[PDB]
């Protein structure tokens, strides 16, 4: 009756895709072959799972999603992993040679060979929608597939789907940690392109979730397979209304009505709570306000730019499992009474809210906490300015020295493009400062009387 | 252009409060600045 | 005989709606599949007020059930009593609103509108004297709030001497569940204030403090807040369905509630509100109803009405009881709390009394007030609208479904007038002077 698309680009996308689809299978009772031999149901039809899976004539479900990197290897891994028979063969799309962390391979000289073969697979998934709602697209800024091709695809989706929601889910660059030397060309060449083609663009940070993993999941060895499993708890909580019925449902196209005050201000940061080990879970009763207050702690953010350096301005705040709207009401109001938690004076309406009856699942891989109720949150803030303040000067240093620019140019670009991208990123620098303005009073100004 | 912000952050700052309006009151109130002829009132004794 | 249609639209409107058609279904012995098997023949005897009569002695509500998504209509039909409703009345769209009132009013809700009117005609050409139309909807939300504005506007143009009533979920003093609620609210007030006969303002913050502090529910759910709204809908519409000492319909409330066709937004209340241990240690009388019903916590919107003045009140009491006693207590409130009321209105209260109490109660009272104290709520909407609009914030979604940016000020000037209009009639006395003369001036100082 309603449907959406998920899309997984570059080696960051394809892997956060596994965690998500691992979960969604497990959450819905769908197996690694696409079956659901799982609940002795007597009624059916929604079954809101159909929004994310296509049903087959003999009861197999198939994921409404598409994979891409520009070499096979990371995809051959899924293709031969436990979900080989789960995922649709022709939705698993592959190049030969990877984009090398070079945006110009991803957007321009390689990208151009497989873009229409992705778009063909995607028009052929809209013909399975009964009403295409939108798109949820997973990448990183540091990969050159993850930057170049995600922004090629957003060029192309913003025509073929020009009204629908294009929602991004980035691994965003850490403050002190990096995964490419060419990290700044990618971050800015993708952000400058999507800055007119995407609806929302949510951030998670590996430097931030490592410390959550050592601190509060109490894990010594946080792998990317563990960390992508923690990131998956935010994605399942953000989609809960489109997965299950609830006291207070939210639409795919509601987040941006509430979170994006001006169309360029589309960087809400993401989070989950409560993050515990099983042994800690026993020393917390976890009432709704405890989760809520914890979820607001700066050291509990899944982006490492500190909210102590900025005002908050727009939130969406989402609850799962055993939850009473009266507790949500009070715990929200508790956080506002604590205006110590700094927020913009000119949006006291700073929250949207959603409450879903279905509790979370953990993907087993340790001792299990006995969870009852949970919280996830999206927040727009000027701490994102604190993050970008360096990535910006890194682009200034790289570009002033013309370091690496002959790889990108050779593979489909001109220096004037590096200038425009940075120029708009200098406009965007002033945009997150304009939303930091404590505005002047307008009361008590008059003309005097005519005689 | 040496670069500037692109968001409409203060586009309505020329407008002012409020928070009340009018009020409608007995001292006039239906009139306009050009409704000519049709002299007051009242017959030629009050006066013409 | 005297028929009303009910409309339910967006998520709070359909949820409140499935307490209404659970509560009233049960108040009437309606079965969860539309059979009747009830225990007093009085129940069956004014059934057409709210119902159709369908073949094999089956019964169908005049429920119309509307949405821009497909899920609440699954969750109501899978839900209790979901088989009493007619399938041809489940007109939900394919887009949501996503809290955008303009996705409601200009684009997607404007796309459903002809298909919603198709069932509004069916049902109304099948009445014998339609009085009115009741809408449970949002105000700071979008799916209800933005449908509800356009729906009332076309109904007002097809049906202009029929009554127009609205159960609106109002933005609360501490929390928002939607960010564009000031936008959603101001815009709505402009559109409704020309076409409603009645709007109820109903606050989840005001019902939480009831539910948690006076009913002692350890866990106040929306299911339990919606039980209170449906008790309210049931309560103000009792005399249409049953015998009583003083019977009053919605047109008989309207004329006592509405001094000027602008001044028709109201606060409701129910009594008794009592916890389960307290039910032993309390005694129910018409004075008990009376005391509790003018009490500052009993008010279902977030004001102490001692901040302003009552213009008009209505009280709708159910059960067997002395008309002396209820006049008496109403006189006592008007004379021992006489300053709670405005004085350029005399004798300020309608009362009506029905012989049939709520199925779970011995006796009950339902209040409706018009007061200059609730302007603080519209002041709050006006300032919190200003905190977004003075900065052009969120405006790009409304303009993207193609509303004009000027219309924001048209609604805002209207609100700023309306909030001034309740304020200018607050303790609006006559004032008088005496003429004065002098003696002659003299040389002596
Ligand atoms: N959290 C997380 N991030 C990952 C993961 N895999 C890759 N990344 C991120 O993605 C990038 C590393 O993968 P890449 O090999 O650059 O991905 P790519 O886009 O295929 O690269 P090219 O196509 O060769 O440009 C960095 O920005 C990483 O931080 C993963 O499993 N977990
Ligand atoms: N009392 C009550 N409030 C509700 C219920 N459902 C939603 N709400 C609240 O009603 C308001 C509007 O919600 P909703 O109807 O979801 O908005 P919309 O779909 O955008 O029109 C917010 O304050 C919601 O929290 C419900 O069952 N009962
Ligand atoms: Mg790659």
């Amino acid at each position: 009756m309603r449907e959406c698309i998920s899309i997984h680009v570059g080696q960051a996308g394809v892997q956060i895709g596994n965690a998500c689809w691992e979960l969604y299978c497990l959450e819905h009772g769908i197996q690694p072959d696409g079956q659901m031999p799982s609940d002795k149901t007597i009624g059916g039809g929604d079954d809101s799972f159909n929004t994310f899976f296509s049903e087959t004539g003999a009861g197999k479900h198939v994921p409404r999603a598409v994979f891409v990197d520009l070499e096979p290897t990371v995809i051959d891994e899924v293709r031969t992993g436990t979900y080989r028979q789960l995922f649709h063969p022709e939705q698993l799309i592959t190049g030969k040679e990877d984009a090398a962390n070079n945006y110009a391979r991803g957007h321009y000289t390689i990208g151009k060979e497989i873009i229409d073969l992705v778009l063909d697979r995607i028009r052929k998934l809209a013909d399975q929608c009964t009403g295409l709602q939108g798109f949820l697209v997973f990448h990183s800024f540091g990969g050159g597939t993850g930057s170049g091709f995600t922004s090629l695809l957003m060029e192309r989706l913003s025509v073929d789907y020009g009204k629908k929601s294009k929602l991004e889910f980035s691994i965003y660059p850490a403050p002190q940690v990096s995964t490419a030397v060419v990290e700044p060309y990618n971050s800015i060449l993708t952000t400058h392109t999507t800055l007119e083609h995407s609806d929302c663009a949510f951030m998670v940070d590996n430097e931030a979730i490592y410390d959550i993993c050592r601190r509060n999941l109490d894990i010594e060895r946080p792998t990317y397979t563990n960390l992508n499993r923690l990131i998956s708890q935010i994605v399942s909580s953000i989609t809960a209304s489109l997965r299950f019925d609830g006291a207070l449902n939210v639409d795919l196209t509601e987040f941006q009505t509430n979170l994006v005050p001006y169309p360029r201000i589309h960087f809400p940061l993401a989070t989950y709570a409560p993050v515990i080990s099983a042994e800690k879970a026993y020393h917390e009763q976890l009432s709704v306000a405890e989760i809520t207050n914890a979820c607001f702690e700066p050291a509990n953010q899944m982006v490492k730019c500190d909210p102590r350096h900025g005002k908050y301005m727009a939130c969406c705040l989402l609850y799962r499992g055993d939850v009473v709207p009266k507790d949500v009401n009070a715990a929200i109001a508790t956080i506002k009474t604590k205006r110590s938690i700094q927020f913009v004076d000119w949006c006291p309406t700073g929250f949207k809210v959603g409450i879903n009856y279905q509790p979370p699942t953990v993907v087993p891989g340790g001792d299990l906490a006995k969870v009852q109720r949970a919280v996830c949150m999206l927040s727009n803030t000027t701490a994102i300015a604190e993050a970008w303040a360096r990535l910006d000067h890194k682009f200034d240093l790289m570009y002033a020295k013309r370091a690496f620019v002959h790889w990108y140019v050779g593979e489909g670009m001109e220096e004037g493009e590096f200038s425009e991208a940075r120029e708009d990123m200098a406009a965007l620098e002033k945009d997150y400062e304009e939303v930091g303005v404590d505005s002047v009073e307008g009361e008590g100004e008059e003309e005097g009387e005519e005689y | 252009d040496r670069v500037q912000s692109k968001i409409g952050s203060l586009d309505n700052i020329t407008h002012v409060p409020g928070g009340g309006n009018k009020k409608i009151e007995t001292h006039k109130l239906t009139f306009r600045e050009n409704a000519k002829a049709k002299t007051d009132h009242g017959a030629e004794i009050v006066y013409k | 005989m005297r028929e009303i249609v009910h409309i339910q639209a967006g998520q709070c409107g359909n949820q409140i709606g499935a307490k209404f058609w659970e509560v009233i279904s049960d108040e009437h012995g309606i079965d969860p599949t539309g059979s009747y098997h009830g225990d007093s023949d009085l129940q069956l005897e004014r059934i057409n007020v709210y119902y159709n009569e369908a073949a094999g002695n089956k019964y169908v509500p005049r429920a119309i059930l509307v949405d821009l998504e497909p899920g609440t209509m699954d969750s109501v039909r899978s839900g209790p009593f979901g088989q009493i409703f007619r399938p041809d009345n489940f007109v939900f769209g394919q887009s949501g609103a996503g809290n955008n009132w303009a996705k409601g009013h200009y684009t997607e809700g404007a796309e459903l509108v002809d298909s919603v009117l198709d069932v509004v005609r069916k049902e109304s050409e099948s009445c014998d004297c339609l009085q009115g139309f009741q809408l449970t909807h949002s105000l700071g939300g979008g799916t209800g709030s933005g449908m509800g504005t356009l729906l009332i506007s076309k109904i007002r143009e097809e049906y202009p001497d029929r009554i127009m009533n609205t159960f609106s979920v109002v933005p609360s003093p501490k929390v928002s569940d939607t960010v564009v609620e000031p936008y959603n609210a101001t815009l709505s007030v402009h559109q409704l204030v020309e076409n409603t006969d009645e709007t109820y303002c109903i606050d989840n913050e005001a019902l939480y403090d009831i539910c948690f502090r006076t009913l002692k529910l350890t866990t106040p759910t929306y299911g339990d807040l919606n039980h209170l709204v449906s008790a309210t809908m049931s309560g103000v519409t009792t005399c249409l369905r049953f015998p009583g000492q003083l019977n009053a319909d919605l047109r008989k409330l309207a004329v006592n509630m509405v001094p000027f066709p602008r001044l028709h937004f109201f606060m409701p209340g129910f009594a008794p509100l009592t916890s389960r241990g307290s039910q032993q240690y309390r005694a129910l009388t018409v004075p008990e109803l009376t005391q509790q019903m003018f009490d500052a916590k009993n008010m279902m919107a977030a004001c102490d009405p001692r901040h302003g003045r009552y213009l008009t009140v209505a009280a709708v009491f159910r059960g067997r009881m002395s008309m002396k006693e209820v006049d008496e207590q109403m006189l006592n409130v008007q004379n021992k709390n006489s300053s709670y009321f405005v004085e350029w209105i005399p004798n300020n209260v309608k009362t009506a009394v029905c012989d049939i109490p709520p199925r779970g109660l011995k006796m009950s009272a339902t209040f409706i007030g018009n007061s200059t104290a609730i302007q603080e709520l519209f002041k709050r909407i006006s300032e919190q609208f200003t905190a977004m609009f003075r900065r052009k914030a969120f405006l790009h979604w409304y303009t993207g479904e193609g509303m004009d940016e000027m219309e924001f000020t048209e609604a805002e000037s209207n609100m700023n007038d309306l909030v001034s209009e309740y304020q200018q009639y607050q303790d609006a006395t006559a004032d008088e002077q005496g003429e004065f003369e002098e003696e002659g001036e003299e040389d002596e100082a």
